[PDB]
């Protein structure tokens, strides 16, 4: 007997000192180096292992790192900063982490120089506002309507990816897309592709058939074999409200004394069925859409007037065909009105792709959803296309809130670090020497594609410095696949401003915050 | 015999044949035929027979006796299947039957 | 240099518990091992002098018994080509109901020899092609070895004399008894119409007084008693209903509603007496027995008793419907009066006492109607099933003939001839086919191998004879089973035939099943797996 | 499975294109780790035992038995090339990649349906050939002191650090011509090597006597 | 390995292990396909663990019984799934040239050359490929006579030779039964159904319906010979009210009224029902046959089947459209407005008794837009297989429909393929001549299977056949009797055109994917 | 899909306790870590203080 007593519960660590900094910059170091060759155009794909046995085949950074497990929290903080910048942006998700890790491994340097972390985190705030000023700077404006300049910015921005292969393709569908769901009301401007630009994707077929649509496509049938699978102008009406009877919210309950009482409700039900359908019928539609089922009754009242019905839809598809062919969803049929029909879809076909039925509500004129439909090789090829399609429609719509642009290929990172290391000229404190050496740490870029391209990084990095001390070189770039230096005016490689500032607050941030830290401590319960 | 590395028959099935089967079936009769052979006659004895939850049955009748006992023998079970028999059509000479089916195969 | 890897590629990638054959000795060759371990198993209850075996399943139930699609129904057969063997032995069973053993046998043969003929040189599909041709002269042959038909169905001496040797190899003692039982049953059924039901015969197993006690009886019997005091009428005017005895009651919801005393005094009162005016009614119409499905009221009872009408309940409504049948009645939905036309009518109905157990009786006197019962008598419950698989085994070549009127010899004399033009066929076809005809014709002497086994002579000797008497020209010479030498005899006049569709289905199915067997190369068993039985199966 | 494995229940078989593949991997993994050692542009490789004795070498033999392998036909590979090393004391690299080669190219047809016996009277004829050429192409010369050293140096360039290998070349041509009789078998247990561990690796030297 | 650094659990593959990796589980998966490629491919017996019992050489289903755990693997098994998906063929092939596409490309990759080069090439021998592909295929009138060379090349390499020609027989006449002309041609109306009771050789077309269930009333006839057909989907049994209704009476005659009048409603309906059926039939002459997809009580029975009616009830939901294309009636869900022109017409309606369970046949239909094929065998597996070759056909002859062009088989394609990819690798720029080479040398894949199955060897029968195209020009293919070269179209060996596209467009893109990887990540825990 | 087996070759064939560590990232930084680590535990004994 006589248990111990301690001042802090059992299995509560501690760790201090100089120990707790290095093991958080190399855990950031580390996870960097997971990601670190997956970056460029010449990037080769990852295979990932699901816990659930799915595989995931990505050459996206942010997948990768949020596929993966860690205990040490710097690693945590480093996935966490990946996934802000995915849902930030859409894309940079490597180029952030890579920026970061060669900070806090630059950062560690002075950490080990009798140099205060304050310091370090002081001048790399003043280095941060420099690169923003600087990035702003060195920006080019674009012109939204030149749709050419459109498709090269997407392409750019896919080059990097498994779809570069039909990227002609891939930019077109992107840019379509996100033109469709681009949507103004009261006043306010709204690009909302998370919920109204949906990627449908079909495994089979070829890629070079995929294609955005003027329109929807649901995995849906008709509720009976009667109803006609192909309508020409179809005059959509949206509901969310079941077609059947159901019991009151009420406690009621019914009390049968006659003979006749049983055969009167059911024949009321029956009616009321009736009345419902009538309702329906009353607005002269040519299809019926419903969140919840519809009986049988319903559905032969419903073809007694020729109305195709389909069961039981999703929310977020309803409201995808509210947008797409300028319908409004109802509850009560008796409140029905004439602005609530859908007109504006020109055509309704339920064809068999595979041995699935599919229905479509293409050919709509002006329509604010669409719906992608990717067919490929696989269920892993479609996902990658999609991941691919989703940070070309991030990357346009960027574009077209902030239509500044900067050259790629390592060209800004080249350019802003010699801006910030002329200016460190003028400084005669002791922050000078980290603003310097942040400043050369986001040369880790056009480093980091030379080592993919396979050339030699030494020489090449030492000419592209030497290039950029001049005076009009700041776009001046590396090629991803020839390992040459080249002028960004004539490869064409440009990318949004927004992802560029992004990139660089986030990875700033993330080396002070892991910098800020000390005194670990672990084990403690909720 | 031989491993064959995918087996016939459900591992663990036991099969017997021939002349030592029979024999064996035979040995087994008489085994059942000598538990009821005192209970014949007018100087026959009584038998008792406790089961698992301590009741004692003490009867002189030669298929009470068979019922009682948890015979497993698939060819012992044979003699007491026709004492039953004898008791439900006649419903004497439950011990006759047993010793003269015994006695034949002997 | 202390162990081997596995090889890479399929090898690595296999699961744990999974296991992989490939490849002619590795796959063929055991399977067709096993297979001839399964036919050996099962040889040796074949013919008249075949041997019960008493076969334990998992539940610790005894049958014994030398019915080989039983056997092998009981048996926890894992093989799987073991297992294709046995579903070719049941599909024979279903189809047609006797030559399981035949179907086991010559599957046993033909890949024995199939596996001979690979270890000479010959390949798969020679072997394959070769059984296939010889299937199809056999098939060809058959025909042609018809050597009498049914030419009656009506009779009952004749159509004994044809069902006793179907169920002379099982009960090899007594077949005669056997025989005139079922014959005089199948004759009751059977009507004008050349449509024959194999359910129609119905077999109810009282124990007791030994199986030459056992008769036929045309009606049903059933092991219960009444419910009500009247247990014999004598001019049954059977009415059967699908409702229970009892007033009827709303499907919603029941609930006495009552406000007054006067409701509450007279509420008892007035269904007592509802009950009775119905009770009464049915009886004005002269049902004197009244079958039920479900439950009898207790008031209900009463009033039956009162009007003196006997009471049968039936649990099953399978037996309500095989009653129908039999008295030519219709099954009430409601307990309303029946008409003229729904009242069934059976010359007797009484409770009776057979040995131990309580029987009710529906006895008709004519020699007709549409449902007759076979009451089999025994010592042994296990002898009773016996008898009853017997009598199955009766009835289905019953219903055979009834199809099929053509006849062959039975006691392997078929099968010889059939292996003697199969044999003379093959000795002109050139090419490596004729190797695996050859094989296929000597295949068939492991019918008669058997039959001279079991009955404890030389087979090589009754086959010599046998080819010695059919190459002087008598297609009809088969084994004789009534000697201690190995002899032969014509069985034309013995009486001992078999039917043809059973001889060609048995053989179409056992070529096939051979041939399925051959042409499995590669074997991937997943690993076992302990379920609580697939749910298709329950 | 087999017979083997039917007799003895606890046996380990691979049989037809089974062993033939097992082999094959077994030669293309030892010749992939044995590729770096090859010339003087190899890698130092670093070998600690079980005891934690560290162990710089590039030598293949010496590689091949700190291995940690327990494959059969590394083991017949590992053989070949000490016997190599105890005969010739040289080429034990060489060895070990010409087997894994030959092997895989011979895998390259065998795997499209060709039988083995070919490749290998193939083989022997390809054999004969090289002989009768190398043969032919060998270089008849009296061995005066240059080309000696030329020929230590090409060995011990690959062997180790080439500062260290050009005072060792001096230092083993000495030697040798120092205990060479005439037209008569060369001792080498007559070159006694003794290692002392207080100096710089370039310290090495001849002692005209002994230590 | 930085990965293990954070998470010690974890298994990882970089650099030159990723592409060992997933080259050896290719080619193993390729090793055991191997043997199903051709008519003269070997079957294989798949035992599951509850002991169920399968005999395929399909690649789907083979890929799908496998005992395999491996991530290529599942990349391949999820590409063939895809593959049968919408083709409904050529699996098989898919993973042999999956397999030999890696190994070749190994071939360059294992002498320092990057894979992206080999990407490159295989991009380039791939567009040059289907360019070909459509100089070579043969537009055709889709006729009877080649619908049954599609169908005889599909169904002899999946079963055995003369129940491939029934099955070929029986597929064609059934496509060519529901196709309409200028429409896409719907395979859910041509019902597939088994029964285990005669031999495989009896499986035949019935221009009709078979229903697994019959009339559960024993008084209903059994045998109708002039049918009046009633669709519906009406329910006949008691429904309870939605709203808890409950009875309450106060004597035995209120409850005996009570239970009477509960029925009023679902008589009501029969009463329509027998109404219709008088009006439409006064005599014993015509037969009337009402088929439900919900169910009949008892009573409703009865009532129906003393007026001659015969009920169906619990019917599968696609067989409302399979009758009302068939029949020709109309599926009604209400019988308020019942009316004579509603009702379909059968010229035969019987019942067929099997075991335990009872099978209804309506034939003697007048122009059946949807027809049933009967699989029928003595074993359950057997009857799997049957169903798995009729698939099989059926999407062959659909393919061919499709497209009024098909390709010659018997890897003459393949072979005339990697000999025009040859002739076009100098035009190719840089290194990548070298993934062209790969690419033809993976398309010869197929006649060297071919020749393996057939018994032949590789090297002289691939050497023959190339000799020929080249001397002739013709596309020359496999002689699996002889081994000598043959030319595909004259006798009948028609491959899908769409399948030969879907082939090479997956195959290039998993392979270029696959070459790709250089790190396998199982990290997730 | 659920794990990934050891690449055929040297990977194989090691045994079980045995490590293999090759290329820069494996073996050369890790030493000079492990160095840099033994010179940190023994640097502040350095000098008079
Ligand atoms: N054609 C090209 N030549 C040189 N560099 C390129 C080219 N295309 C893209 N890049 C560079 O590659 C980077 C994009 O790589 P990517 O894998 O998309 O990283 P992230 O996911 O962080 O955007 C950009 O920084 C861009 O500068
Ligand atoms: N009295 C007899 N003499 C000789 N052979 C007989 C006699 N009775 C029947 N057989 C033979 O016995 C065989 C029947 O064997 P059986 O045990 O019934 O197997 P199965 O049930 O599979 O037909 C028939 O082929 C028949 O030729
Ligand atoms: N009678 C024949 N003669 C020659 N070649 C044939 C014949 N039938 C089929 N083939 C060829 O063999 C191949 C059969 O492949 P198959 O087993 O069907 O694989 P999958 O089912 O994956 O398509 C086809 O590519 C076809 O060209
Ligand atoms: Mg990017
Ligand atoms: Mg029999
Ligand atoms: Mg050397
Ligand atoms: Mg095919």
């Amino acid at each position: 007997g006589h248990r111990p007593v301690l001042v802090l519960s059992q299995n509560t660590k501690r760790e201090s000192g100089r120990k707790v900094q290095s093991g958080n910059i190399n855990a950031a170091k580390t996870i960097a180096d997971i990601i670190r060759t997956c970056l460029g155009p010449k990037s080769m794909m990852k295979m990932l292992l699901d816990p659930m046995g799915g595989i995931v085949m990505t050459n996206d950074g942010n997948a990768i790192l949020r596929e993966i497990q860690v205990q040490h929290p710097a690693a945590k903080s480093m996935i966490e900063i990946s996934r802000t910048q995915d849902e930030e942006v859409g894309d940079g998700t490597t180029s952030v982490i890579i920026l970061a890790g060669e900070m806090l491994s630059v950062a560690e340097h002075f950490l080990e120089q009798q140099m205060h972390p304050t310091v370090v985190i002081s001048a790399y705030r003043k280095a941060l506002d420099d690169m923003i000023s600087t990035l702003k700077k060195i920006s080019i404006p674009v012109d939204i309507s030149d749709s050419d300049m459109m498709l090269n910015i997407i392409n750019s921005s896919i080059t990097t990816k498994a779809i570069s292969r039909w990227s002609s393709l891939a930019c077109n569908i992107a840019l379509d897309a996100v033109k469709m769901v681009q949507f103004e009301e009261n006043g306010r401007k709204e690009i909302d592709i998370k919920k109204y630009a949906r990627v449908e994707k079909i495994p089979g077929g070829i890629i070079e058939d995929s294609c955005v649509l003027r329109g929807v496509m649901i995995n849906k049938d008709v509720t009976h074999p009667r109803m006609r699978r192909y309508i020409k102008n179809p005059r959509i009406v949206l509901l969310d409200s079941s077609l059947e009877y159901k019991k009151g919210e009420s406690q009621t309950d019914i009390e049968i004394t006659r003979e006749e009482d049983f055969t009167r409700i059911l024949q009321m039900e029956e009616e009321y069925i009736q009345q419902l359908c009538e309702d329906i019928i009353q607005l002269k539609p040519d299809v019926v859409i419903t969140e919840k089922g519809i009986s049988d009754l319903a559905q032969h009242y419903l073809m007694r007037a020729n109305i195709t019905a389909i069961r039981r839809v999703r929310k977020t598809d309803n409201n995808r065909i509210a947008r797409a062919c300028g319908a409004r969803i109802v509850s009560r049929p008796e409140e029905l009105r004439e602005d609530d029909v859908g007109t504006g879809a020109g055509l309704l076909e339920i064809k068999k792709i595979g041995d699935e039925y599919f229905t479509f509500i293409t050919d709509c004129k002006d329509p604010k959803a669409c719906t992608i439909l990717l067919r490929g090789a696989s269920k892993e090829i479609l996902s990658e296309v999609e991941r691919n399609l989703q940070d070309a429609m991030q990357v346009c719509r960027n574009v077209l809130l902030d239509p500044q642009l900067v050259p790629g290929g390592g060209a800004s990172e080249m350019a802003v670090a010699h801006a910030l290391t002329e200016k460190s000229k003028a400084m005669t404190g002791v922050e000078q020497w980290p603003y310097r050496a942040v400043a050369q740490a986001l040369e880790v870029i056009p480093r980091t594609l030379i080592q993919n391209c396979g050339a030699s990084t030494i020489r090449l990095l030492t000419s592209l410095r030497a290039k950029h001390t001049q005076e009009n070189c700041e776009t001046w770039g590396v090629n991803g696949e020839t390992g040459t230096l080249v002028d960004m005016k004539e490869l064409g490689i440009w990318e949004p401003l927004a992802v560029k500032l992004q990139t660089y607050k986030t990875a700033v941030e993330t080396a002070v915050l892991l910098l800020r830290i000390d005194d670990i401590v672990s084990g403690h319960k909720k | 015999m031989m491993p064959t590395p995918v087996i016939l028959l459900k591992e663990g099935t036991d099969s017997s044949q021939g002349i030592p089967q029979l024999v064996s079936n035979i040995s087994a009769c008489q085994v059942i035929a000598e538990a009821v052979r005192t209970t014949l006659g007018p100087r026959g004895m009584d038998k008792l027979i406790v089961d698992g939850r301590g009741k004692a049955t003490i009867s002189n009748d030669g298929a009470t006796i068979l019922k009682l006992l948890d015979v497993v023998h698939p060819a012992a079970k044979t003699l007491v299947d026709i004492a039953k028999s004898q008791d439900a059509e006649v419903g004497d000479g439950t011990t006759s039957v047993t010793l003269l089916a015994a006695e034949f195969l002997k | 240099a202390l162990h081997v890897p596995k090889a890479p590629g399929f090898a690595q990638m296999l699961k744990e518990g999974a296991k992989h054959f490939s490849g002619l000795e590795e796959a063929v060759y055991r399977n067709i091992q096993a297979c001839k371990e399964l036919a050996q198993t099962t040889r040796t209850a074949y013919g008249p002098n075949g041997m019960n075996k008493m076969v334990i399943n998992h539940l610790e139930k005894l049958f014994v018994t030398n019915d080989a699609a039983t056997i092998l129904r009981e048996l926890e057969v894992q093989h799987p080509a073991a297992k294709m063997i046995v579903m070719a032995s049941h599909m024979q069973e279903q189809e047609v109901g006797d030559g399981t053993n035949f179907v086991l046998v010559f599957a046993g043969a033909l890949l024995e020899l199939a596996e001979e003929l690979l270890r000479i040189g010959l390949s798969v599909s020679e072997v394959i092609e070769g059984y296939e041709i010889a299937c199809r002269k056999a098939h060809e042959i058959l025909p042609n070895l018809v050597c009498c038909s049914a030419k009656n169905l009506r009779d009952i001496d004749e159509v004994s004399s044809l069902l006793r040797t179907s169920i002379m190899s099982k009960q090899y003692g007594n077949e005669v008894f056997l025989a005139k039982l079922i014959a005089q049953a199948c004759v009751s059924i059977f009507p004008d119409s050349g449509h024959f039901n194999v359910d129609n015969i119905r077999v109810c197993k009282i124990l007791g007084s030994g199986i030459s006690s056992s008769s036929v009886l045309h009606g049903m019997v059933f092991k219960k008693e009444t419910e009500g005091d009247v247990t014999s009428v004598k001019d049954a005017k059977i009415a059967v209903y699908s409702c229970p005895f009892d007033g009827m009651i709303t499907e919603t919801k029941g609930t006495v509603l009552i406000k007054t005393a006067e409701e509450l005094m007279n509420f008892s009162k007035g269904e007592e007496n509802l009950m009775d005016a119905q009770v009464k009614a049915i009886a004005d119409t002269g049902a004197n027995v009244v079958v039920t499905g479900g439950k009898v009221a207790d008031m209900a009872l009463h009033y039956a008793n009162k009007y003196n009408i006997m009471l049968v309940r039936l649990n099953s409504k399978w037996d309500l419907r095989r009653l129908c049948k039999t008295v030519g009645a219709t099954a009430l939905p409601r307990l309303t009066p029946p008409v003229l036309e729904e009242m069934g009518h059976c010359d007797s109905v009484y409770l009776s006492e057979v040995g131990d157990t309580q029987v009710v009786v529906f006895k008709h006197e004519k020699e007709d109607g549409a449902i007759s019962t076979i009451v089999l008598r025994g010592s042994t419950d296990n002898l009773m099933d016996d008898i009853e698989r017997a009598v199955d085994d009766g009835v289905n070549t019953f219903k055979v003939l009834t199809r099929d009127k053509r006849l062959v010899p039975g006691g392997g004399a078929t099968e010889i001839e059939l292996a003697k033009q199969i044999t003379s066929y093959g000795e002109t076809c050139p090419g490596l086919e004729q190797y695996a005809i050859k094989k296929f014709a000597e295949a068939f002497e492991a019918i008669p191998r058997a039959l001279a086994e079991n009955s404890g002579v030389k087979a090589n000797e009754v086959i010599s004879k046998l080819y010695a008497v059919h190459q002087e020209g008598n297609k009809n010479v088969g084994l004789d089973i009534e000697a201690e030498v190995p002899a032969v005899k014509d069985m034309l006049e013995a009486g001992i035939l078999d039917t043809y569709l059973g001889k060609y289905w048995a053989i179409k199915l056992a070529t096939n099943a051979a041939v399925t067997v051959l042409r499995v190369d590669q074997i991937i068993m997943a690993k076992p797996a302990g379920g609580p039985k697939p749910p298709s199966g329950k | 499975m087999a017979a083997v494995k039917t007799l003895n229940p606890k046996a380990e078989v691979a049989r037809a294109q089974a062993a033939l593949a097992v082999n094959i991997s077994a030669a293309r993994g030892l010749q992939d780790v044995l590729r770096t050692n090859l010339g003087p542009k190899g890698t130092m490789k670093m070998l600690v035992s079980g005891a934690g004795d560290i162990k710089l070498t590039k030598d293949g033999n010496v590689l091949l038995h700190e291995m940690q392998i327990q494959h059969p036909t590394a083991s017949l590979i590992a053989k070949v090339a000490t016997a190599q090393d105890d005969i010739t004391g040289d080429g034990t690299t060489s060895n070990v990649l010409i087997i894994g080669e030959l092997l895989k190219q011979a895998d390259l047809y065998i795997s499209e349906g060709l039988h083995p016996r070919i490749i290998t009277e193939g083989f022997e004829a390809a054999k004969e050939k090289a002989l009768q050429f190398l043969e032919e192409v060998k270089v008849s010369r009296e061995m005066d002191r240059e080309t000696l050293i030329d020929v230590a140096r090409t060995s011990l360039r690959t062997k180790v650090h080439a500062e260290l290998a050009d005072v060792l070349t001096e230092a083993v041509v000495d030697s040798i011509l120092a205990i060479k009789k005439q037209d008569e078998p060369i001792d080498l247990f007559m070159i006694e090597i003794m290692e002392m561990k207080h100096k710089s690796e370039t310290d090495t030297s001849l002692i005209r006597g002994l230590v | 390995a930085a990965v293990k650094t954070l998470n010690p659990k974890a298994e990882v593959a970089r650099a030159q292990a990723a592409l060992a990796v997933n080259i050896s589980a290719a080619r193993g998966l390729q090793d055991v396909l191997r043997t199903n490629l051709g008519p003269k491919g070997t079957m294989k017996m798949l035992v599951s663990g509850a002991g169920d019992i399968k005999l395929t050489k399909d690649g789907n289903v083979l890929l799908h019984e496998m005992q395999i755990q491996h991530p290529t693997a599942s990349l391949i098994a999820k590409v063939a799934t895809a593959q049968d998906d919408i083709t409904g063929d050529g699996t098989t092939s898919n993973v042999l040239i999956i397999g030999e596409l890696l190994k070749q490309a190994d071939l360059y990759i294992s002498e320092g050359l990057h894979p992206r080069i080999i990407t490159e090439g295989f991009e380039a021998a791939k567009e040059k490929a289907l360019q070909f592909l459509e100089e070579v295929k043969v537009s055709r009138e889709m006729d009877r006579e080649t619908l049954i060379d599609v169908a005889r090349t599909s169904l002899r390499t999946k079963v055995h030779a003369e129940l491939a020609d029934v099955l070929t027989e029986a597929v064609v006449d059934s496509i060519l039964a529901i196709k309409k002309q200028d429409e896409p041609i719907d395979l859910f109306m041509i019902e597939i159904m088994e029964m285990k009771h005669k031999s495989e050789t009896d499986t035949s077309l019935i221009r009709g319906l078979v229903l697994d269930h019959g009339a559960r009333h024993p008084d209903m006839k059994k045998r109708v010979e002039d049918a009046y057909i009633l669709t519906c989907n009406v329910s006949l049994e008691y429904e309870k009210t939605e709203v808890n209704s409950g009875f309450f009476y106060k004597s035995a005659e209120e409850r005996e009224k009570l239970v009477k009048a509960e029925r009023k409603f679902i008589e009501d309906r029969v009463k329509k029902i027998i109404e219709l059926k008088r009006k439409v039939c006064g005599d014993s002459d015509k037969g009337f046959v009402v088929i439900n997809q919900k169910g009949i009580d008892p009573f409703s029975l009865d009532a129906l089947s003393k007026e001659g009616i015969v009920a169906l009830r619990r019917a599968k939901r696609r067989n409302m459209e399979r009758l009302t294309l068939a029949c020709g009636g109309v599926a009604l869900n209400s019988f308020d407005d019942l009316s004579p022109d509603c009702l379909g017409h059968a010229g035969l309606v019987y019942e067929y008794t099997l075991g335990e369970e009872k099978f209804t046949f309506i034939e003697k239909c007048n122009n059946p837009r949807s027809v049933t094929l009967l699989i029928k065998g003595p074993n359950k597996h057997t009857l799997t297989q049957i169903k798995d070759a009729v698939r099989d056909g059926l999407r062959a002859v659909k393919n061919a429909i499709d497209d009024g062009c098909v390709v010659p088989g018997a890897g003459a394609v393949e072979v005339a393929m990697a000999e025009a990819l040859i002739k076009h690798k100098p035009s190719v720029k840089g290194r990548a001549q070298l993934g062209v080479q790969a690419f033809a040398d993976a398309l010869l894949i197929i006649p060297k299977v071919l020749a393996q199955n057939s018994g032949f060897d590789l090297q002289e029968t691939l050497v023959k056949i190339q000799a020929e195209h080249s001397e002739s020009g013709q596309l020359v293919g496999v002689d699996l009797n002889t081994g000598e070269p043959m030319v595909a179209a004259e006798v009948g060996v028609w491959d899908n055109y769409c399948v030969k596209k879907q082939l090479l467009h997956s195959c290039t893109v998993i392979a270029t994917n696959i070459l790709l990887v250089d790190e396998i990540m199982r990290a997730g825990m």
